[PDB]
């Protein structure tokens, strides 16, 4: 239950949801755990640990 | 979210139970439908202008 496989599916906090997870950039305050883009979707960080 | 409670699909199962979940899940199937085949009407119009 850990990011021990990047690979698809996932539960976050608040939210759950099926996707592909990478330690991409530094977007995002980092005070909210999700960020979203525009839509009703997050393009948004599993924010875990 | 086109419908009213529209989570990518209408409370799968962890928001909601089966008989409900049954109704809502249809009036998203509804309107997905119904943008589809606006979708397909003006792509036939467009084929007809080119």
């Amino acid at each position: 239950a850990s990011q021990l496989g990047n690979c698809v599916e996932y539960s976050l906090y608040g939210v759950s949801g099926r996707g592909v997870f990478q330690n991409c950039t530094a977007v995002g305050v980092r005070q909210q755990r999700f960020v979203y883009d525009a839509y009703q979707n997050l393009v948004g960080y599993y924010s875990d640990d | 979210t086109f419908g009213a409670i529209s989570a990518s699909i209408g409370d799968i199962i962890q928001r909601l139970d089966v008989l409900e979940q049954d109704a809502q899940i249809d009036r998203l199937i509804n309107g997905r439908l119904t943008t589809l085949n606006a979708f397909v009407a003006q792509q036939l119009v467009r084929s007809e202008s080119a």
